[PDB]
């Protein structure tokens, strides 16, 4: 069934996105740091979770 | 200060169950469906084979009247 991999790989790219906009690369952000995190969350990024969810 | 905050009424509920719809008919009803329509092709077939041989019929006299000069 290779329908359900092109349904969902849009919103696996929206989610990306997110970490496009967290972190500055799309799959390898280096985010997560020892000590909490690299940087704060940019303004009106979780709106965009919110309406994803 | 400013950062990235939920407002203050927070954030709307969001649904995280399985919805599924449960549609079409009940079983009882395609079956009359589809036997109604296997009646409706015997009875449609049953008039058109019949005239088709009623057809042959007349084809074959025809046939067996012009045999003699052939």
């Amino acid at each position: 069934a290779m329908t359900p991999f092109f349904w969902m790989f849009e919103e696996r790219e929206k989610m990306f996105e997110f970490y496009e906009r967290v972190s500055g690369a799309r799959m390898h952000a280096a985010y997560v740091r020892p000590g909490g995190v690299h940087q704060d969350l940019p303004l009106g990024l979780m709106d965009d979770i919110y309406e994803f969810s | 200060v400013k950062q990235d905050m939920p407002p203050v009424g927070g954030y709307g509920p969001i649904d995280y169950k399985r919805n599924l719809p449960r549609r079409g008919l009940s079983g009882y009803s395609m079956f009359a469906v589809g036997i109604g329509a296997l009646l409706f092709g015997y009875w449609s077939m049953m008039r058109w084979n019949r005239e088709r041989r009623r057809l042959q019929i007349e084809d074959f006299e025809a046939r067996i009247a012009l045999m003699p000069l052939l």
